[PDB]
RNA sequence: AGCAAUAGGAGCUU
């Protein structure tokens, strides 16, 4: 839905992180240099950002009701 | 709707929307209408034909 | 809607002891003692330390049931020493292995500046 | 000695690639398909919309029922279709075939992971587990939290399931690109 | 509902007497109910959906009769085949062979913890088998520690002397293991065993605190150790790989010689049995053999390290022709007995030519369940395991009425206490109960 | 309804394995432990309780 | 939330329910401090001959510390020894054991643990959906006996085998109970003369 | 204060089996067909082949329940190198001068022939059994 | 006799090597640090209006799940043993967020640095949000469409991990010893070598490999333990580790006094 | 020998033939040939081999009295309402069934 | 101090 705050497995905090990796893959980084910049270095934490879906953007566009 | 017997029944089923994956099963359903009375265990078999 | 509530582990109630102890009466001079709202890492630092004195002939704890947060200890020492001085003598130990041990941590973080 | 032609409604088919199998040429018993079509398909037209049903029209995919299937002889993979001269102890043996001599295919599958179907489909590497446990997961699958919907927000139904925190998994088949399970986890 | 009151405890379907037991309460948190481990056998339970029914008597009397007829230890022995039904099972069993193994030692810290781990420790604690230059305890003696006193058990497998090389066998003199691997066939639910010796001889609350006792003892020495297994477990080495491919690939010459034969007309007919039956029960000999040799090849070559063969030597899970699936060979897949049929015309699959009568047309997988099934073997085992579900979900059906016209043709029937056997009406059925 | 019946006094729910549970011992859920009840005559060695 | 008796599965028929929850504290960790989110038993492995699930993990693994996802596509040419190579090239044992320490005393496995990330369901079946408990409640118009259903406060069917079980155990006075005292169980009165249940009775 | 005292010369020693143990064979320098089979922790007390071991077997080391031995305290295991406890579970007054005797260290086995003069007072329930070199 | 030797030193994580104490005493001191070292998290949640996409509980969640500054919070009272009622100054942290988009086109986005403090027990140094520099934005809350709002009144106490994760100071507590196998406290898994199939562990260059004439020795113990604490900001990597040090002799004295007092 | 097909009188009169040892897997056969106590030897059998054809083993008193309660009256009583229901006990267990 | 029935369909564990 949206970045979580903590990684699951162990809890670093990587919900300040999801806006500098979408930044770091436009200039064509691939996901692993891009983990690897943001010192993502646990597998576990690794998957936390890398396999995260932003759903949010698809349940906003439906218009607010109130 | 006076013949609900010997007619056909789950023609009709209620969409199963509990997780994406389940909707486009349910939108790719079939059944035999066999029926339970009878043990012939032949036509549940998966036969080479499916593939 | 049967899940206990997770301030239960360390909140001690009033009517519940941190710490009870009973005699072991099959063997002599041996005591059970049972730390409620406790868990492994109090008891295999205590455990680890008591077992290393010369005068402690048996010491052993358990958790009976991981859903329960207690543990429960069996010690026993040699005639003349009282299981509950020795004890105190390696809370009193490790306490001081902390303490030296907290002194040099800061020296040396200090020193990397 | 009968030659039956069905135009029924409600027969089950399935596409396949078409092995060139005219005895009279250099183009026999290779694909029909070849690195122009793929690049049409990429591109999203042909040179002086191309999409799927260009390339049925073109004759190089066609559709077949269990009847015409009796008839044809698929070669599962477009490596089958050539006979290689290996010894690799990981990789799987594919299937001796010596007894007979020369092989005419006249069909090849596009995809054998394409006979599962949706539910079937989730699972990963399901050649290397027994059967019946792929059955257990094809049940089960449809019992699994997620987000069924992007607008569970402005419908009302009797019951709804969303997952919090949904994720993409690391290890996935090339039919979830298909079935959304990537954008919909 | 309080602490140790008798609940008749039940799973559906209750195929026998013990698959309904009287059972004392703990109360706990987290609503599920909890199950000590080795009376999931009875009941035929898992821990993956099940769920069970719970009664409670609301009488004095049923409460009596609960405690005193239906209750847990009463039911390990079961008259159906008098052995017991209750055994070890599961992790404590591999544990326990682990743990008894000849070079399993422990210090004296971790056994301090397992003795102080064991209810009935009476507080002694047994010297170590090694004094100098560091006091070592076997795991022998950590499990003789959980077995009653009074206990003797012996067993001889293949002719093992006193001495045991292979640490095959069983003694236990007064209680304590003198040698032998502690696996299935001493705390498993077969007939003689440890289980069995203890329920005779001490009674059933005696036998009932033992499985508590062994079940502790273990778990704690597995957690401190630990068991896994992982994908290297299945891997066979580069020669293994060669002497299995060499076997299968002699068994496919050796089918082909008798196709060849069959087809001109040479073969050798058995009596009450076709030409065609004799060619196809002699190619499923071959097939069958072919894979249990390669089974063997891979069993051989696991290591004891290895912990799929850990797990198989226990007992506790899988056997030689699961290994021999996962490492070396799938083998033949049956559909009605026979192997796969010609579903398609003169074929079983559009891949393949007509009246091709090889192993990999009607059924035969090479690969391992490691190596990865091909789509032709993927579709066959496909078949065999469809087959298989639907047996289980259309006999059973049969196999229930015929347990309800069995119950109620002897519902009636009673041992009198003049040791005649009657029904209802008085008719004699037996003289004497059993002729015994 | 004659050969079976629908009964009071009983519950239901998933089952989980306990290692440290004896043999006899069954563990209860405190909500279905508080639904349930037995009916105890009081007596001069129980009223206290 | 998910809690003891939830029901989860992978995608290769593995399913099972939690049994128990542990912190961060108690759980093994392998020596980068990674700990496991799921413990599951190697007993499920052998006779249920899920490979796929051990070669998922693995490739799933590699895919996680290279940043990428793995491609489990069926009937592909991939094989576990290419996924053992990447992983041993990435620093890790090529097998996906680890060495992990005991949680609680900090001291090194004796075993290696498979470990790494596998993609795990929430199935639709919560044991707080299921557990009930019924003392008395509604009856049924018709036969007096408890309403069926977990939602109307139903009670359980003590069926025929049951009563096969409890004539098997020889309690007779359990059976009675259960089919009188927990069920309808009812007065009348008949004529001693007749024997039918047609006397009018005024019992005030 | 010792049952039977020997020097044995190691004849064969298959690690094989086991990785922290070993099975030995031996017969007596002095009296042959004294044969002598014993399990050895290899980790403890390793043992190479034609090494010569001193062996004792022990009713008690002094000169019910275990604890860990002081410094200042004495028993007669300090002159030796390797000992282990066991239970005698057989004793064979077989042929005519074949007496085998057999102990259980904790699961790891021993098998002592020879004559019935040398193992008569071998008859007990519990022996220590200590080694040198 | 115990000695620390500090390998790396920044203001999240410290990489510490510890000598000559017993394995029990590192294991406790790593446990002590990943559950029982307090820090403030939010607690309590109060929704004002709440017209985003994502619901109350999820954003509560979220809210909790954010690191507040601690390093004052040692001189704080658990909010169970202050005689106020609904929360007083002293014994909690008030934050109040407040978010709107206003037009037709764009997202607003949310963010933790939005959380403002309003009271508190000052002039401690405690319930700021974290941020890692000046210029930090913080974690993502929640995002906004036109006319969507966002009005939140947080509490924050004080708490540890063993009542739930979010009181967590440490993320992964990596933790080592006799990278050699010197022990012989593992058994290697092995397919034709031990040595070849498994990899060095990142401090096999800080001990001596054993010698191939060497034997076993049964000795030697644990003595040197490599572990690499890691924070999540609400303290400081020194501030975690003496921390944990403390609060395991405060879980000692107590022990102690409870036996000494039950004389 | 082993045979297809059942003809049990005149197979045993046959010279050469064990008179006294012939049996046959039918025991309706056996009954009418042989008398009620062959019948139940047979019964034993059948359902011994029955039963232990996988390796089951059944202790003996459970199918000596299913073969004593099918052969009580003299004649072969099935386990069918065919059978149970022509029985003399109450009305009410047979309705039961 | 009182919460319908009958059907069909989809599922859970054997
Ligand atoms: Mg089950
Ligand atoms: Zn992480
Ligand atoms: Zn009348
Ligand atoms: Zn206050």
């Amino acid at each position: 839905m949206i970045i979580p705050v903590r990684c699951f497995s162990c809890g670093k905090v990587v919900g300040d992180k999801w806006d500098a990796y979408l930044r770091l893959l436009e200039e064509g980084k691939q996901e692993g240099d891009a983990l690897d910049e943001l010192k993502l270095k646990r597998y576990c934490c690794r998957r936390m950002v890398l396999t995260h879906v932003d759903l949010i953007e698809k349940f906003l566009r439906y218009n607010p009701l109130e | 709707q006076k013949k609900a017997m010997s007619s056909r029944a789950g023609v009709s089923q209620v969409l199963n929307r509990y997780t994406y994956s389940s909707t486009l099963s349910h939108l790719r359903r079939t059944n035999t209408p066999i029926g339970r009375d009878g043990k012939l265990a032949k036509p549940r078999q998966l036969h080479n034909t499916h593939w | 809607m049967n899940a206990p509530d997770r301030f239960e582990l360390f909140i001690l109630p009033d009517d519940v002891p941190k710490l009870k102890i009973t005699p072991d009466s099959r063997v002599p001079n041996c005591i059970i003692i049972k730390f409620e709202r406790e868990d492994h890492t109090l008891a295999n630092l205590l455990r680890e330390e008591l077992a290393l004195y010369p005068d402690v002939t048996f010491v052993a704890y358990k958790v009976e049931h991981p859903l329960f947060a207690n543990f429960v200890m069996r010690l026993q020492t040699e005639e003349g020493t009282r299981p509950k001085q020795a004890l105190e003598r390696a809370c009193a130990s490790i306490i001081n292995k902390l303490k030296t041990l907290d002194h040099k941590f800061n020296e040396e973080w200090n020193i990397k500046n | 000695r009968e030659f039956k032609i069905f135009t029924d409604v409600g027969r089950v088919y399935r596409p396949l690639f078409i092995v060139e199998d005219d005895e009279s040429k250099d183009n026999k018993g290779e694909l029909r398909i070849t690195k122009e079509h793929i690049r049409k398909i990429q591109q999203g037209y042909d040179d002086d919309v191309y999409g799927w049903s260009s390339l049925v029209t073109s004759g190089v995919i066609e559709y077949v029922d269990g009847e015409e299937e009796e008839t044809i002889m698929i070669a599962m993979t477009p490596e089958d279709l050539q006979t290689r001269s290996l010894n690799d102890t990981a990789k799987r043996i594919k299937p001796e075939m010596s007894t007979s001599s020369h092989h005419t295919f006249t069909h090849c599958e596009i995809h054998p992971s394409m006979i599962l179907g949706v539910a079937a489909s989730i699972i990963p590497f399901p050649d290397h587990n027994q059967s019946p446990r792929n059955t257990y997961q094809s049940a089960m699958g449809k019992q699994a939290m997620g987000v069924f919907l992007t607008n569970y927000n402005v419908r009302m139904d009797t019951m709804a399931n969303i997952l919090y925190y949904p994720q993409k998994p690391l290890a996935k088949t090339q039919a979830m690109e298909y079935l959304k399970f990537r954008e919909l986890p | 509902l309080m602490d140790d009151d008798p609940v008749l405890f039940n799973r559906q379907p209750s195929l026998h007497k013990m698959s309904m037991m009287a059972h004392r309460v703990k109360v706990m948190p987290y609503s599920t109910f909890r199950l000590n481990l080795s009376v999931t056998s009875p009941y035929n339970a898992d821990f993956d959906g099940d769920e069970m029914n719970l009664h409670v008597p609301q009488s004095e009397e049923t409460r009596a009769e609960l405690s005193q007829l239906c209750a847990v230890p009463l039911q390990i022995v079961s008259p159906q085949s008098n052995k017991p039904v209750m055994g070890i099972v599961q992790d404590t069993l591999c544990g326990v062979r682990k743990m008894t193994l000849r070079d399993t030692f422990i210090e004296y810290e971790q056994v301090m913890n397992m003795l102080f781990w064991v209810p009935s420790w009476d507080g002694v604690v047994p010297q170590p088998a090694i004094l100098k230059p560091k006091p070592l305890w076997t795991g022998k003696q950590l499990l003789s520690i959980a077995i009653p006193s009074g206990i003797h058990l012996q067993r001889t497998d293949g002719g093992n002397s006193l001495l045991s090389p292979k640490d095959n066998g069983m003694l236990i003199v007064d209680g304590k293991v003198m040698f032998g691997v502690v696996d299935k066939k001493t705390v498993g639910s077969g007939g003689g065993g440890l289980i069995h010796t203890v329920m005779r001889e001490k009674g059933p609350k005696i036998c009932a605190e033992l499985f508590g006792n062994i079940q502790k003892v273990v778990n704690y020495w597995l957690l401190h150790n630990g068991f896994s297994i992982g994908i290297g477990d299945a891997i066979a080495d580069a020669s293994t790989m060669k002497e299995i491919t060499h076997a299968i690939s002699s068994a496919k010459e050796q089918v082909q010689e008798i196709i060849y034969k069959a087809q001109h007309n040479e073969l050798e007919l058995k009596p009450g049995m076709t030409l065609r039956e004799s060619f196809e029960g002699e190619v499923s000999r071959t097939l069958n053999d072919a894979r249990d040799s390669a089974g063997r090849s891979a069993e051989m070559n696991l290591k004891d390290l290895n912990n799929v063969k850990q797990m198989v030597s226990a007992g506790s899970k899988g056997s030689f022709i699961n290994i021999a699936q996962m490492s070396a060979c799938v083998g033949q897949q049956m559909v009605e007995g026979k192997r796969i049929a010609f579903g398609f015309a003169d074929r079983s699959l559009p891949h393949f030519t007509k009246d091709d009568f090889s192993p990999e047309s009607k059924g035969f997988v090479e690969n391992s369940y490691l190596r990865g099934l091909t789509p032709q073997e993927f579709f066959f085992h496909a078949m065999a395991g469809r087959e298989g579900l639907i047996d289980t979900a259309v006999k059973t059906a049969e196999t229930g009425y015929i347990q309800r016209r069995l119950v109620k043709a002897l519902e009636d029937i009673m041992v009198h206490y003049d040791g005649t056997t009657r029904n209802s009406l008085g008719d004699i059925i037996q003289f004497l109960y059993g002729e015994d | 309804n004659l050969m079976g019946k629908r009964v009071d006094f009983s519950a239901r729910t998933v089952i989980s394995g306990d290692p440290n549970l004896e043999l006899d011992q069954v563990g209860v859920p405190i909500s279905i432990a508080k639904t349930l009840s037995y009916p105890e005559t009081v007596t001069q060695y129980n009223i206290h309780r | 939330v998910p809690q003891i008796g939830d029901k989860f599965a992978s995608r290769h028929g593995q399913k099972g329910t939690i049994g128990v929850t542990y912190r961060h504290e108690d759980m093994p960790f392998s020596a980068e401090g990674i700990v496991p989110d799921l413990i599951i038993n190697p007993h499920a492995i052998p006779s249920r001959m899920t490979v796929a699930h051990l070669i998922e993990c693995l490739l799933s693994k590699v895919g996680s510390i290279r940043g990428y996802e793995g491609d489990a596509t069926p009937f592909t040419d991939l094989t576990v020894d290419a996924v053992s190579n990447l992983l041993r090239d990435n620093g890790y044992q090529s097998r996906g054991f680890e060495v992990m320490y005991n949680g609680h005393t900090g001291k090194k496995l004796m075993a290696q643990v498979f470990f790494g990330p596998t993609y795990y369901q929430r199935l639709r079946h919560m044991v707080d959906d299921k557990i009930h408990a019924r003392a008395r409640g509604p009856v049924q118009v018709l036969t007096r006996q408890p309403v069926e259903g977990r939602s109307r406060d139903g009670g359980l069917r003590f069926g025929e085998m049951e009563r096969d079980c409890m004539i098997a155990h020889g309690a007779a006075g359990f059976l009675k109970e259960r089919l009188m005292e927990a069920s309808d169980a009812f007065r009348v009165h008949v004529c001693g003369i007749c024997g039918l249940m047609s006397v009018i009775a005024n019992l005030k | 204060s010792a049952l039977f005292d020997d020097i044995f010369t190691v004849q064969t020693v298959d690690n094989g089996r086991y990785n922290k143990v070993s099975r030995i064979i031996g017969i007596s320098t002095t009296n042959s067909a004294i044969k002598l089979t014993l399990d050895i922790n290899n980790e403890m007390f390793p043992v190479s082949q034609d090494d010569s071991l001193t062996v004792t077997l022990a009713n008690s080391l002094s000169l019910k329940s275990w604890r860990p031995p002081k410094p200042t305290d004495k028993s007669l295991a300090d002159d030796y190198d390797y000992v282990m406890f066991g239970t005698v579970y057989k004793f064979e007054e077989g042929d005519e001068d074949k007496i085998k005797v057999y102990v259980s260290f904790g699961g790891l086995l021993m098998c002592l022939e020879g004559g019935y003069k040398s193992l008569a007072s071998l008859k007990q329930d519990n022996l220590y059994i200590l080694i040198r070199r | 006799e115990p000695k620390v030797n500090i390998i790396n030193a920044q203001d999240d994580e410290v990489e510490l090597m510890l000598s000559d104490v017993n394995l029990s005493l590192a294991n406790s001191l790593r446990r002590t640090m990943l559950a029982e070292v307090p820090t403030l998290a939010i607690d309590l949640v109060e929704i004002k209006m709440n017209t985003s996409v994502l619901a109350d509980e999820f954003i509560s969640h979220r809210l909790g799940l954010i690191p507040l500054v601690s390093e004052d919070v040692e001189e704080m009272k658990y909010s169970r043993d202050c005689t106020c009622e609904d929360y007083c100054d002293e014994c909690s942290v008030v934050l109040e967020l407040s978010a709107r988009h206003e037009g037709e086109e764009g997202t607003t986005d949310v963010y933790s640095s939005s959380l403002i403090k309003v009271s508190g027990p000052g002039n401690l140094n405690v319930g700021e949000p974290v941020r890692r520099d000046d210029y930090d934005q913080g974690i993502l809350l929640c995002k906004l469409r036109n006319h969507q709002e966002l009005n939140i009144r947080c509490i924050a106490k004080k708490g540890i991990a063993k009542e739930h994760a979010k009181w967590s100071p440490c993320s992964a507590i990596a933790f080592e010893y006799d990278p050699h196998n010197k022990l012989k406290h593992t058994d290697f898994w092995f397919e034709v070598d031990a040595k070849k199939e498994w990899p060095d562990s990142k401090y096999a260059t800080w001990e001596e490999p054993p010698k191939p004439g060497e034997v076993f020795d049964y000795k030697a113990k644990p003595n040197r333990f490599y572990m690499t604490v890691e924070t999540t900001g609400s303290l400081k990597a020194n501030q975690v580790f003496s921390r944990g040090i403390k609060t395991l002799q405060e879980k000692l004295a107590n022990v102690l006094f409870e036996l000494e007092n039950s004389r | 020998l082993e045979t297809d097909g059942i003809n049990l009188a005149e197979v045993m009169a046959v010279p050469g033939v064990d008179s006294s040892r012939t049996y046959s897997n039918s025991f309706v056969e056996i009954l009418s040939v042989l008398g009620i106590e062959a019948t139940r030897s047979s019964l034993y059998k059948e359902i011994l081999n029955v039963i232990a054809f996988d390796g089951s083993y059944v202790n003996y008193r459970h199918m000596a009295l299913l073969v004593d309660v099918m052969t009580s009256r003299g004649y072969l009583m099935a386990i069918t309402r065919h059978g149970i229901n022509r029985a003399d006990t109450g009305a009410l267990m047979r309705c039961s069934f």
